[PDB]
RNA sequence: AGUAGUAACAAG
RNA sequence: GAUGAGGCUAUU
RNA sequence: AUCUAUAAUAGCCUCUC
């Protein structure tokens, strides 16, 4: 019979035209289980193994194995190498700064004047933080808070004065404190038969010594990454302190700045913005190419991007890129790449080592793990430990100084990338190379007079890459006449196409709650329209798709509708009740209204007129309980803007002293807002104590009252007596 | 309630815990408590909220009489929980279908965004969908209108102002602008019982603007902007025509879209006068005619002056510059690309003006008269104004006659181009740079003594009268009608001309409004690769004819409607070596009998301009041939291009990345016939590539190669061949 | 320094450059070709192409699935009541006995007068369920001290070969039918000729894809995976017996429920995204797994009884298999009907070119063909070796299959696979448009792409057709090597 | 058992 | 147990 | 001529085997 062979679909379509069904997008996408203690192994030993030829010795400092790759051996193969020459990036730099004359002077001074307006809060928009005082992962404003007071607790105050350079100062000088006092968490165990163990945790002050400290300051707690896509093999992600954090801003910031303007460089631009530079750099290098040559371009990866970068050669970037600003600003930028040569790697929750006949388990923490024999191991963590023990700390750590452990300083790498395209050419040889950079990505964009030339050029390319310590995947890059490419996920055929696949996961119901959602998947199909090239049928389709998720989400199908449930038991007497039925909300069994002309409209708004008044003033009740209030002022948001209280009850877990800690912030912050009604809209400013602002706040109140007559003698009296007592 | 707060505070001071978080937690710290959080916040929301829906009670209750009106159970549904009280959705439906009646006054006034929104959508006109090639550009729009529009901290000072006037913090002067809407403001938000951040929220959305990079084609306007979803693809185009008002300077520089592509696209036509005029009475800007719109606005450029004289207006020479209503009085100028030094020491390319002009100046309240002169202002002699306007009128006279100076005066950072790259106007860039640092430029320019003459009297830096002023700047007390020629030059009653075709800027803009022609032609307006795609989509419909005539005619095909539309994007320097080129190749295909289908189709669109041979009578020889706009827009003679590219595996001809199919208008036989026959003109295919030739010859060895001599060419890579004249 | 460094620099770092040709693209996978490893085997949640529904016809009124499900089983009898079993084929570690005791007391809860549907904890429903079957945790002093405890050795994914079942899947999926199963809600009306446009192009486009087998399978899946995910954040300690149900119209717009079978869920307690909950899974066939045995190592198959269709009867087997879910595959499956969108989007463009090159709306044109235009076809598959072409519907019922099966049997070996072959098939076509592409490591992009080929099945088969189509296009190239030469 | 896949769940 | 950067989106 | 300016939270997409 016929056989249908979907790749058969190319012969009719090209692939750029039809990409998007090559993203199997609809599918589940990966997931990690258990430790990824196995994983962060892995990186340290192959980043220790693609420097094991530089410098090694003993850090005088943390007692640590250091390895230097930098200024060492030239490699002898195409294996991945991390020793980059410094002489060759200085000259990649020097040649970066002589294309764009004060570039480098421009990038510092706006790094410095923000860096000068940056307060400490800067620091508190992160995700979770690894916390040294517990030695875990908490929010970023947790983590901040905790450092903040333990500092306090140290004789360190630089954070009352408010900027981030008193606060990084203050962490400075709390890396030479002989001994170190913080509260930390402790758990209570008890037995509640079933038995079960119960926790109960609670703040307790502890104490460490200067080398403790200094190694925690430097450590990166290493997780596992969820939810990727394009990956057979998991991997490993880090996160660092407060302390790493304070400094990266400014490193960050000042490649920022650099990147912004050259030319060459994918990042920061996004997006549609990113779409038309990247268009209008490839015609550029399409009508430059030289009458009667060939333009060849270059899709290529680095591999091993993170392990092969080493913090010192940032360090020598950040020396270079700071000649001409004040010496404190320079040792302020220096401090951030000197933290991440020494950094130290937390290698995770450990292994499982479990009994099959016996049907027993138990996790082996990472302290413990050479508690055992190597040979109780499988053969593949076995090799591992065997490899990792050179670099391993007692405490359950390891030594990592060379490289990069994840994504971390994105913009410099960005930036050395770029200085490596900056070079264009090998010993006067005919040939022309260009290109654009975002952080591992690439495309080269070489003219020349014959294929040969070009692959010299190439070639020329790749020696000059692994001289700065950048390793080209040979594997995973190709190359073809200029025309067509890949960069960054996005393909160039004559012209960017649209990739429509990339968007599907964001097509469902976002889950914030019923009003919301409609609006976001609304905007959603409008701007997969106006952007990823979706037509009038899609889109309609589309509508109707997130129509029918949404109702089976809320159960809150059509009030015509036979379905059943408790909600819709109610949604049928609503349906039954109402007259004006097209003005009901799809959260209240109403219809759908939506089309194309119209997704930029909010339902309410949509529906407002065909309300009935009853149902109208019922679903904008300016009280409705199930909207949070001020504490009565009015919410004008409906009934359907509610919010899940989202309950983080860890199974055998009570907190009944961390909910009380929260509950008293929580208390003071919301008595700050009563007094001062704009902190929420706009961030206040002070660096004085709330409780003198709230008290001369309440004084000024009670003064202009009683003048204004609002306040009888009696009120203001007992005003006062309570004022002056405080 | 003061009262209730101190006795709130002081209750909570009680608590030592309490009492030391006050004490030691500064106001700047405060921001750091306030995000506080014992737990990592759960990810994966749609999983979140997908699992949480099954619960019983997954949502929190505010504690109060209208909770308490819920009740626990409804017909064997229970709604709440019976700490913090928890309900369920059943509750929320509850609540919408037997809840208490509440007013509507808040949610009407915080959405007014949202309903003028409604209004602009239901108050709107929609036109035909047309289908076919859209060409869009990626710029950054504005989303949605404002009738004000500020910076956000401006926009943040005024709303601090309205609703937390008492904790506002330092006057900024940049808000006095503002005062008068603020009293608006607090006059409306006297007696509201809202939560002041939704108010806060309200204004920020009335005034703070969201500019975004959207792909554009024709309709920048933040009323298209919000419908771009609905007003065209990459495929289709919407008319729309949104409700409400429409600004007059979005009419004006629609206007001048419109009169420039109508002048570009008459200039390469047989009496361009009257292509201009038929294509200008059908013009239609947004929903007003082309002809309304040019005698309503006072204002325009040069083609719009064109336009309306040859629809028989009268013509305005005005002329803006951001802040400026320049009227010409006499002189004419040429622009010419020139690259200066800044005085930062970058060189920029720029557009100098040469030429001696008189200008009567505007600029609020201020009114003078320019005499400028090629790279430096000669005098510019001013009356007695407001104070502020007299000064950036002076500087924005200083920066639009290019001096020297201004030139040399700039000392800081000055961006010429956006984050993508995109070029950004040099001119409009010096005069928002000078306009907040006039004292560097006034401190570069000079002073001299001032004018004693009885009503002369100079200005100084100072902002007063003084004995020393600026050199130029003197202070004192104290229509034309033309016919257009065939060619679109303006001439006077002398006879001298003013304008013409060439003084149009080249420039390619996206038009604010919608313009509409409503003409069969309206394709021929459009960008370079639509224009291209048409063209090779007409030439495809009508082949076989095409190829008839070809075979049995001469020089009668070479001229149609759509090849004249296809001429006005060929630069005109090039035009005819182009069509003397196509010619001669397309000429060389029929005699010899060796004809490739593509190629003729690829060269038969550039054979309409008149052909311009060299001066030994043989015709130009190309690799490429360059069309207007972009470098990705040109056409390979030997191998395929952006624009254009064969298969003849397939026989599929790629156009501008739309595929047609050549099959049946095809030989099979054209695939065993040579390329060499059909890349230069004068030369046939001899052979197999000769080594002794030696290499690859240029286009330029070509050219002065001898009849009857050989060459190696290089078709395209991996296929050489020996060519002979 | 660059240049001295260079200088200085050993020839053996090199790119390596070289000139890509259509023999230097081999096969990808050839380990799926070879006879000695199994073939792979049927893995997917669901039947997809051997699913038999109960049909009952329906007055609209969507009592309960309870109810439904003894509806159906009281339509036909003979099936309910059919209590002793004929074993055809059991699984490796299957108990028959306690999968046949599981299955009948489904079939009396659902046909029992109670309203619940949960089952009691007895001894089959917890081994199938797999009850109490969790590692004890000791502490890490005596685990550690314990030298019998050892790290486990992981478990890979095995080799399999290439199974015919697959692309008799692909084909079955792609047919139209007679039953629609969508449900999609509707719209506001339309004002702008532009939704006019859209709503006529709809037309075409749900028609063709509503009436395709792989629509009802993907309906199917997305109701189940609802009710397995209500069901187990509502009854974490119980035994639920979920039927398998759906909706379908006829042609005559008569509706009819189907039931496909019977699903226990064991002890929901998934505090993880990824924790596992067991559903074991009683559904109805026509197919005869003794046809080809290596589809069905994971099923155990009992004779239930018969049915008519027509003159001849149809055998009714009841295919019994142990499998497991967790959150994450749940909430993915509630949301599949987005497959839909992928495979519009991708035809939709393309009827939008042919407007551009027309001036007018295409898509009557591409479905059907008008007075100036013939209908579009695409190659759609081959038939003894040689290229067949189809409609654009059945491109567009293709790609929808295509997106319905990366759902299916999406997991990492999938993903990594799509990613490697896509770099490869970006290499071929560069070969396909001349652009002369040159490679540095071909081997070792070879060596990525087959890295994924362990074990899934349409990872399999997706090689199997990429070498297919492969092979076509150097067949076809062959032509384009002579011309101007 | 099963899910699944370099490590976990199969309740705590 | 779920990180860094960039872009877009919704809300306060 | 949008170059400037831009508080916080959350989501989606992109970027060691
Ligand atoms: O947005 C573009 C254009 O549409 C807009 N513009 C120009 N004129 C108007 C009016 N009248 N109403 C609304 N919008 C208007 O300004 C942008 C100009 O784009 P572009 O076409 O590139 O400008 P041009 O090529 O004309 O050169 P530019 O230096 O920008 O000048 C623009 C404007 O200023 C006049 N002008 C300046 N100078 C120094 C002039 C000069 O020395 N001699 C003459 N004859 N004109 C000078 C231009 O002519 C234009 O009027
Ligand atoms: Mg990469
Ligand atoms: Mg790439």
């Amino acid at each position: 019979g016929m056989n249908i062979n979907p790749y058969f679909l190319f012969i009719d379509v090209p692939i750029q035209a039809a990409i998007s069904t090559t993203f199997p997008y609809t599918g589940v996408p990966p997931y990690s289980h258990g430790t990824g203690t196995g994983y962060t192994i892995d990186t340290v030993i192959r980043t220790h193994e693609y420097s094991n030829k530089g410098k090694q010795y003993i850090s005088d400092v943390t007692g640590c194995t250091m390895v230097d790759p930098t200024n060492g051996p030239l490699p002898e193969d195409n294996e991945p190498s991390a020793y980059a020459q410094l002489d060759c990036v200085l000259e990649a730099l020097d040649r970066m700064d002589e294309e764009h004359p004060g570039l480098f002077q421009a990038a510092s001074q706006n790094a410095m004047e923000t860096l000068m307006v940056t307060t400490v809060d800067k620091l508190t928009q992160g995700r979770q933080t690894f916390d040294w005082t517990v030695c875990r992962n908490q929010p970023a404003a947790t983590a901040l808070n905790t450092t903040i007071t333990s500092f306090r607790l140290n004789d360190l105050n630089g954070a009352d004065k408010g900027g981030l350079i008193p606060f990084c100062q203050d962490i400075i000088d709390s890396l030479d404190r002989p001994e170190m006092t913080f509260f930390s968490v402790k758990n209570i165990k008890k037995k509640l038969p079933a038995f079960l163990i119960k926790r109960i945790p609670m703040k307790v002050k502890d104490k460490i010594t200067k080398v403790e400290y200094i190694k925690r300051a430097l450590s990166l707690n290493t997780m596992t990454k969820d939810a990727e896509r394009g990956k057979l093999k998991r991997r490993a992600i880090a996160t660092a302190g407060i302390q790493i954090r304070g400094f990266v801003l400014v490193v960050e910031n000042l490649a920022k700045n650099i990147c912004e303007n050259l030319e060459q460089s994918g990042l920061p631009v996004g997006g549609n913005e990113k779409k038309a530079k990247l268009s209008n750099a490839v015609a550029k290098m399409l009508s430059n190419c030289p009458p009667g040559g060939i333009s060849m371009t270059v899709t290529g990866d680095n591999t091993k991007w993170n392990e092969c970068l080493n913090p010192r050669i940032f360090l020598a970037m950040t020396e270079r890129i700071t000649r001409d600003s004040p010496i404190w600003f320079r040792d302020f930028c220096s401090i951030a790449p000197v933290l991440f040569s020494n950094k130290i790697a937390r290698l995770g929750k450990g292994f499982m080592i479990t009994s099959k006949t016996k049907r027993l388990k138990a996790q082996i923490p990472c302290p413990d793990l050479f508690s055992i024999p190597l040979e109780r191991y499988n053969e593949e963590t076995r090799a591992k430990l065997k490899k990792l023990k050179p670099f391993f700390n007692e405490e359950g750590t390891a030594s990592l100084s060379p490289g990069m452990m994840m994504g971390m300083f994105n913009m410099l790498s960005t930036v050395l990338g770029v200085a490596a395209l900056g070079i264009k050419n090998i010993g006067n040889k005919e040939y022309l190379w260009d290109g654009l950079q975002s952080s591992d990505d690439f495309a080269l964009f070489v003219n020349a007079k014959d294929e040969e030339t070009c692959m010299e050029g190439i070639n020329d390319f790749y020696r000059t890459c692994k001289l700065l310590g950048i390793n080209m995947s040979k594997k995973k890059s190709y190359c073809n006449e200029t025309g067509m490419f890949e960069f960054t996920s996005m393909f160039y055929r004559d012209g960017f196409v649209s990739n429509f696949a990339m968007e599907l996961p964001s097509f469902g119901v976002a889950g914030v709650n019923e009003s919301a959602d409609m609006a976001i998947g609304m905007t959603i199909i409008k701007n997969n329209m106006i952007n990823n090239g979706m037509g009038p049928a899609t889109a309609q389709t589309a509508i109707q798709l997130f129509i029918a998720d949404y109702r089976y989400t809320y159960k809150c199908h059509r009030g015509d509708s036979k379905v059943e449930g408790k909600r819709m038991k109610i949604i049928k007497e609503l349906w039954e009740n109402t007259k004006g039925r097209d003005g009901l909300l799809v959260a209240d069994g109403g219809p759908n209204i939506y089309n194309l002309r119209n997704l930029h409209i909010p339902e309410i708004v949509l529906k407002y007129n065909l309300m009935d008044p009853e149902y109208k003033g019922r679903l904008l009740h300016p009280q409705n309980p199930f909207v949070g209030h001020l504490s009565d002022y009015d919410a004008v948001s409906g009934t359907h803007s509610w919010r899940t209280k989202r309950n983080r009850s860890i199974l055998n877990t009570d907190q009944r002293n961390m909910i009380l800690e929260e509950q008293c912030y929580a208390k003071c912050c919301n008595l700050f807002e009563a007094c001062f009604n704009s902190a929420s809209y706009r961030k206040p400013v002070g660096q004085h104590s709330m409780l003198e602002a709230m008290a001369h706040r309440l004084r000024m109140d009670a003064r202009l009252d009683y003048e204004s007559g609002r306040m009888s003698k009696d009120d203001f009296e007992k005003a006062m007596a309570h004022l002056g007592e405080i | 309630m003061t009262l209730a707060k101190i006795e709130l505070l002081k209750q909570l001071l009680r608590d030592n815990e309490a009492k030391t978080v006050l004490k030691q937690t500064t106001v700047d710290q405060y921001n750091i408590i306030r995000k506080f959080n014992t737990s990592r916040i759960e990810k994966n929301p749609s999983l979140r909220m997908k699992w949480a829906m099954c619960s019983n009670f997954p949502l929190a209750l505010t504690k109060g009489d209208m909770a308490n009106r819920i009740p626990l159970e409804y017909k064997g549904i229970q709604l709440k929980t019976n700490k913090g009280q928890m309900c369920s959705i059943a509750a929320v439906t509850w609540w919408n279908t037997y809840g208490p009646i509440g007013d509507t006054e808040g949610f009407e006034r915080v959405y007014e965004s949202f309903f003028l929104r409604k209004m602009r959508l239901d108050n709107a006109t929609w036109g035909r969908i047309t289908f076919g090639p859209v060409e869009r550009v990626r710029k950054r729009v504005l989303l949605n209108p404002l009738t004000k529009e500020m910076p956000p901290d401006e926009a943040s000072n005024v709303i601090m102002e309205i609703l937390f006037p008492k904790e506002a913090g330092i006057p900024r002067e940049s808000t006095w602008i503002h005062r008068e809407l603020i009293k608006e403001k607090r006059e409306k938000l006297k007696g509201t019982m809202i939560t002041p951040i939704v108010l806060a929220y309200m204004l920020e959305r009335e005034l703070v603007a969201r500019r975004r990079f959207l792909p554009v084609a024709g309709a920048t306007s933040a009323e298209f902007i919000e419908m771009l979803h609905c007003l065209q693809g990459e495929n289709w185009r919407q008319i729309y025509h949104p409700g409400g008002n429409k600004l007059t300077e979005s009419r004006s520089q629609s206007m001048i879209v419109a009169c420039r592509k109508i002048i570009r696209r008459s200039i390469v036509a047989s009496n361009p006068l009257e292509l201009a005029v038929e294509i200008a009475n059908k013009t239609v800007i947004d929903t007003e005619p082309l002809k309304s719109c040019l005698a309503a606005i006072d204002g325009g450029d040069v083609a719009c002056d064109i336009i309306r004289a040859a629809l028989g207006l009268k013509i305005r020479q005005r002329q803006r510059f951001g802040r400026l209503e320049l009227k010409r009085i006499s002189g004419r100028g040429f622009k010419n690309d020139e690259e200066i030094l800044i005085g930062n020491g970058t060189i920029q390319k720029i557009g100098i003006w040469d030429g001696e002009e008189e200008f009567h100046v505007r600029c609020g309240e201020c009114r003078g008269i320019l005499k400028k002169s090629k790279m430096k202002l000669e005098k510019l002699l001013i009356n007695s104004a407001k104070k502020e306007d007299m000064r950036d009128l002076i500087i924005l006279c200083m920066v639009f006659s290019q001096d020297t100076r201004m030139f040399q005066g700039v000392r800081g950072e000055i961006n010429f181009l956006n984050r993508a790259g995109q070029l950004l106007s040099p001119m409009y860039q010096l005069q928002r740079y000078f306009l907040n640092r006039s004292n560097d430029l006034f401190d570069q320019w000079g002073y001299e003594e001032s004018p004693k003459a009885s009503e002369l009297h100079g200005i100084n830096e100072s902002m007063n009268a003084s004995d020393y002023t600026l050199k130029g700047v003197v202070v004192t007390r104290n229509t034309e009608k033309v016919s257009i020629t065939k060619n679109l030059s303006l001439i006077k009653r002398t006879g001298e001309v003013i304008m013409g075709a060439n003084d149009v800027s080249e420039l390619e803009s996206q038009a604010q409004l919608m313009i509409t022609y409503d003409t069969p032609k309206m394709w021929e307006m459009g960008t370079t690769k639509e224009l291209v795609q048409n063209t090779y989509q007409w030439v495809l419909k009508n082949l076989v004819t095409l190829k008839a005539q070809f075979l049995l005619g001469k020089e009668d095909m070479f001229q149609w409607d759509a090849f004249e539309a296809f001429e006005s994007i060929i630069p005109q320097k090039m035009a005819g070596q182009y069509s003397g080129f196509a010619r001669a190749v397309l000429k060389q295909m029929r005699d010899q009998e060796v004809m490739k289908t593509d190629q003729f189709i690829k060269l038969l669109p550039f054979c309409f301009s008149p052909p311009k041979l060299r001066s030994n009578g043989e015709p130009y020889q190309f690799l490429k041939l360059v069309l207007k706009g972009g470098g990705e827009n040109f056409i390979e003679v030997r191998k395929g291009s952006p624009l254009f590219s064969y298969n003849p595996q397939t026989e599929v001809l790629t156009i501008c990345g739309r595929m047609m199919s050549l099959k049946g208008k095809i030989e099979d036989e054209e695939r065993n016939r040579s390329m060499g026959n059909a890349v230069l003109a004068g030369f046939l295919v001899s052979g197999k590539y000769d080594p002794d030739l030696g290499d690859f010859k240029t286009i330029e060895e070509l050219e002065k190669l001898k009849p009857g001599e050989k060459a190696n060419i290089l078709l395209y890579q991996g296929k050489p061949v020996k060519v002979v004249k | 320094a660059i240049e001295r460094n260079l200088a200085r620099m050993s020839p053996l770092v090199s790119v390596t450059p070289k000139k890509l040709t259509w023999e230097d693209l081999r096969p990808i996978g050839p380990h799926i070709y070879n006879h000695e490893l199994p073939e792979v085997p049927y893995n997917a949640f669901l039947l997809m192409s051997d699913e038999l529904g109960l049909a009952n016809m329906t007055e609209g009124k969507s009592k309960k699935p309870k109810t439904l499900a003894k509806e159906c089983l009281e339509k036909y009898s003979t099936l309910r009541d059919q209590t002793d079993p004929i074993l055809i084929m059991k699984s490796e570690k299957a108990n028959e006995n306690f999968l046949w005791k599981l299955w009948r007391d489904c079939v009396n809860t659902i046909s029992n007068e109670e309203m619940s549907n949960e089952l009691q904890k007895t001894n089959y429903a917890k081994w199938a369920t797999g009850d109490g079957l969790t590692y004890q945790k000791i502490m890490k002093e005596v685990a550690i001290d314990d030298e019998t405890m050892c790290q486990e050795e992981p478990k890979i994914p095995n080799k399999c070969r290439v199974a015919a079942w697959v692309q008799t899947e692909m084909n079955l999926l792609s047919t139209l039918t007679s039953k629609r199963a969508l449900d999609l809600p509707e719209i506001g009306p339309d004002v702008a000729p532009v939704e006019h446009v859209g709503s006529e192009r709809r037309k075409y486009f749900v028609n063709e894809i509503n009436y395709c087998k792989a629509s009802t399978v993907m309906m199917k899946y997305v109701l189940f995976h609802t009710s397995l995910l209500n069901e187990s954040n509502a009854s974490m300690g119980k035994y639920k017996v979920i039927p398998i149900t759906n909706r379908v119209v006829n042609e005559k717009g008569e509706s009819f429920d189907m039931l496909y079978g019977l699903a226990v869920k064991g002890q929901s307690h998934l505090r993880g995204d990824t924790d596992v909950v067991t559903v074991v899974t009683f559904e109805f066939s026509s197919t005869d797994p003794r046809v080809d045995s290596g589809k069905w190592p994971k099923y155990t198959v009992f004779r239930i009884g018969s049915l008519f269709v027509s003159g001849r009867e149809k055998s009714v087997y009841l295919y019994c298999r142990v499998n497991g879910t967790n959150k994450i595959q749940m909430k993915w499956g509630m949301e599949a009907r987005r497959c839909l969108l992928q495979s519009m989007q991708q035809m939709e463009a393309i009827v939008e070119q042919e407007s551009s090159i027309q001036g007018y709306d295409m898509t009557k044109a591409c479905f059907k063909g008008d007075r100036v235009n013939s209908p579009k076809t695409f190659s759609i598959g081959t038939q003894e070796g040689k290229l067949v072409k189809g409609s654009f519907g059945k491109a567009l019922r293709v790609i929808f299959t295509k997106c319905l099966m990366h759902y299916v049997f999406g997991n990492a070996q999938l993903e990594g696979f799509s990613a490697e072959s896509r770099r490869l098939l970006l290499l071929i076509q560069a070969l396909k448009d001349r652009k002369g592409p040159w490679v540095f490591d071909l081997e070792g992009m070879y060596s990525g792409i087959e890295e994924c080929i362990s074990n899934n099945p349409w990872v399999i088969q997706s090689a199997y057709w990429f070498n297919e189509w492969l092979g076509f296009e150097k067949e076809g190239s062959k032509v384009l090597e002579s011309v101007d030469e």
